[PDB]
């Protein structure tokens, strides 16, 4: 049963109306954790390093094949607890947009 | 085979349902052939006079082999997750033939010039033999049968009685 | 009224090593089909066990064949192309003599740019028919690009 | 050798003329038991929970295939003692009728 502090789109601790910290559990907590994990560049953990998405070696670079980017994103999604797998992972490329869509099948 | 008149023009044939959470998995597989082979062994015992008593019969676990085409990468990844999934038993419904307690044993993906978009795959499941296929449960939380844990070898802390008291006070 | 004639068709064959500048086929044969290609099959279908259908991609070659008059300059050039072993040239990530045939079909302007291919088979010697007239020589190439058609 | 109290179509103990309880045995008892076991929704037995017919998740629901319904009915029929197997079973669906017919081959 995952649980996480409530954060806004600015990725900062967002409090409630009474000035407390909200602890989301299960589905919403897992969704927020997945969104936060997909925004972490590789080599940003002093205590994991090899964890994180390849935003500068697989994406944003003249990479021949985006299968490595797909694998890195899949690993980042699966790294979150209670994720099990991914039902669908679209890696569509627009003119200058790297559109990624996930269909996580988290156990909750 | 016949036995059921669905009278519906959209009935789905194959279904791999995760037994827990009761969810479809790998719903985009394009199945091509399914072989649900059983197995059992006799105990032929030759004895004295020209004769052989077969004794009893032991039911070996079911094997089921599914040939399929995976059209997409997410489906291939779902198949890989099925193989790597060691904690759930699946239920395979091929054609009016339901098999519970089914676990993926093998999988072979094939990539050939004969098919560049999709990938042929040969899944193989084996059944998990259980002592009681029909278990007995209870609705309410009070009335479980007692579970023994045997010897424990109680481990150690240093907290003193004062801390336990203060905790009980709080 | 659609003009499906064949007069005025020209071919320009340019090879990576044998004929870097390329030669021209205009003297086509009179008894054999001057140009003949096998039915391309870039797709395949398979049957699901519930009666459905599945469609996928396959690898498809282009087996083209051009027929020329025996003894002509085009025939001599094609025989020179045929009698050129692939082991006597440098390797590049591309095909060993990657030869392309620019086909200008009729003065209308239909240009086909079949490329990334090589010759496969052809007659090494001239065969004399029963009637006493040398048979037209049909050389077959195979290609890995059928795109570039115009009009 | 099965033996059950005699009951009517209203599924209550219906006594005889002399006000006694009749205990049917063998074929009649097996038939009564099969009819009773096919009319019990799943989750009604507090001591089995999983036993019973799925009249709400396998029948009476907007489903794709009724294979689960046939399996549930077959399991419910086989659960009764001295039934061995089912010779024939129909899952016919009329316009609004879920017609089921069985040919139990109980041994007696």
């Amino acid at each position: 049963s995952t649980s996480t502090i409530r954060t806004g789109t600015n990725n900062d601790i967002l409090l409630d109306d009474n000035g407390n910290m909200v602890i989301l559990r299960d589905v919403e907590a897992c969704a927020q954790d997945v969104r936060a994990a997909m925004l972490m560049r590789t080599g940003e953990n002093i205590f994991d390093v090899n964890s994180g998405v390849g935003y500068f070696e697989y994406i944003f670079s003249p990479q021949k094949s985006y299968d490595d980017a797909r694998k890195s994103i899949a690993d980042a999604i699966l790294s979150s607890p209670d994720v099990t797998g991914i039902e669908q992972l679209d890696i569509d490329i627009t003119g200058e947009v790297f559109g990624v869509d996930a269909k996580v099948i988290t156990i909750h | 085979m016949l036995g059921i008149f669905t009278s519906l023009l959209s009935s789905r044939s194959f279904s791999i349902v995760d037994q827990n959470t009761n969810q479809l998995v790998a719903a985009d597989l394009r199945i091509s052939r399914v072989n649900t082979r059983f197995s059992s062994v006799g105990q032929r015992h030759m004895l004295e006079d020209g004769k052989t008593k077969m004794d009893s019969r032991t039911i070996h676990p079911m094997e089921i082999i599914v040939e399929v085409f995976c059209p997409s990468i997410d489906v291939v990844d779902q198949i890989n997750q099925l193989l790597l999934d060691r904690d759930t038993l699946y239920k395979v419904i091929t054609r009016g033939m339901v098999f519970e307690r089914m676990m993926c044993t093998s999988e072979a993906l094939n990539q050939t010039p004969d098919m560049i978009s999709a990938t042929p795959a040969r899944l193989t499941f084996s059944q998990v033999l259980v002592q009681n296929p029909k278990p007995i449960m209870f609705r309410n939380a009070g009335d479980s049968s007692m579970i023994d844990r045997g010897l424990a070898l109680a481990e150690d802390v240093v907290g003193s009685a004062g801390d336990l008291f203060d905790y009980a006070v709080n | 009224m659609i003009n499906v004639s064949g007069f005025g068709t020209g071919i320009v064959i340019v090879s990576a090593s044998s004929f870097p500048m390329g030669f021209s086929l205009s003297k086509f044969a009179d008894d054999e089909s001057p140009i003949s290609s096998k039915e391309l099959e870039p797709f395949g279908y398979e049957m699901l066990y519930d009666g459905g259908l599945f469609a996928f991609d396959k690898a498809a070659p282009l087996e083209v064949s051009v027929s020329v008059i025996a003894g002509s300059e085009d025939d001599i050039n094609l025989r020179i192309l045929l009698n050129s072993k692939k082991g006597s040239f440098r390797f590049l990530p591309g095909i060993i003599p990657d030869m392309t045939t620019l086909v200008a079909t009729l003065p209308d302007g239909g240009r086909t740019v079949l490329s990334n291919g090589t010759i496969i088979k052809g007659p090494a010697i001239d065969t004399i028919q029963n009637t006493g007239r040398r048979k037209g020589n049909t050389y077959t190439f195979v290609f890995g690009s059928y795109l570039g058609a115009q009009t």
